């Protein structure tokens, strides 16, 4: 099937959210 | 897909939501230069966050400067008139083809290929 | 056997005779920082000698920066109390066991591994 | 024989002197 499609939205996000994940541990880290 | 400049990383892990915001209007392999790899690391052993701060450093790609890095930054200098840090900065986007991501205004304003995402 | 910092290189092409001894005064496979490489032919740009500045340059090793010395940069800043460029130079030299050689006293002095050749 | 000593004297200068050479051209370039 296609199906092809949907594992193409994900792995398509994440990534964008280990991302928003990385962003939001490294805000205000210091 | 863009270069992010030391301002906004700093501004980041300042925790500064207008950074956040800039961070995540753009897709990741978002890349940094060497030498904001350096510039941000300095910060991090002041405020002793040095071994977290690495680990959220290495989610970039960092790239390191080449010889053709090393010849358009040293043509950019003359060109815009600028701090030599900045024109490496600037080479290191124009050759990897990507937009950069900064907070200077007055230094970048009128180049091509340069978005400034917030101010204050 | 050595690591020459710009200002001696700057000097050299400036016609001071005391640069040609610095250089003399050590043997061939003498080494640049890719940074000292940059901050001279922005000179060489604004004199014109672009081309042939970069021909005596190329005689010289020219070290990149590997992420060892970026590491060691970033230590040796905040251990001496340096302006980066500074650190990435004496980092290179470090790694590389060369003998930093440069006109900077106020900076380096008490740092060992580094030569002043020459004053005024 | 040795002969290859002096033929370790040179080539050991030059090198030195592309290097002197080298430094002298580059000597009040600008």
């Amino acid at each position: 099937r296609a199906e092809l499609l949907r594992e193409a939205v994900e792995q398509y996000l994440e990534k964008q959210d280990r991302a928003k994940d990385t962003i939001s541990s490294a805000l205000g880290l210091w | 897909s863009a270069l992010f400049d030391t301002n906004i990383l700093i501004d980041l892990f300042s925790g500064r939501r207008e950074a956040k915001q800039a961070l995540e209007a753009w897709p990741p392999q978002n890349a940094i230069s060497l030498i904001t790899w350096m510039e941000v690391m300095v910060g991090a052993k002041k405020y002793h966050q040095e071994q977290r701060t690495r680990m959220a450093l290495s989610t970039f790609n960092i790239i390191n400067i080449s010889q053709d890095i090393a010849e358009r930054s040293v043509a950019l200098r003359q060109e815009y008139k600028l701090k030599l840090p900045d024109a490496i900065i600037l080479a290191t986007a124009q050759l990897h083809r990507l937009e950069l991501i900064t907070r200077n205004t007055k230094d970048f304003a009128g180049i091509p290929g340069v978005v400034t995402p917030y101010e204050i």
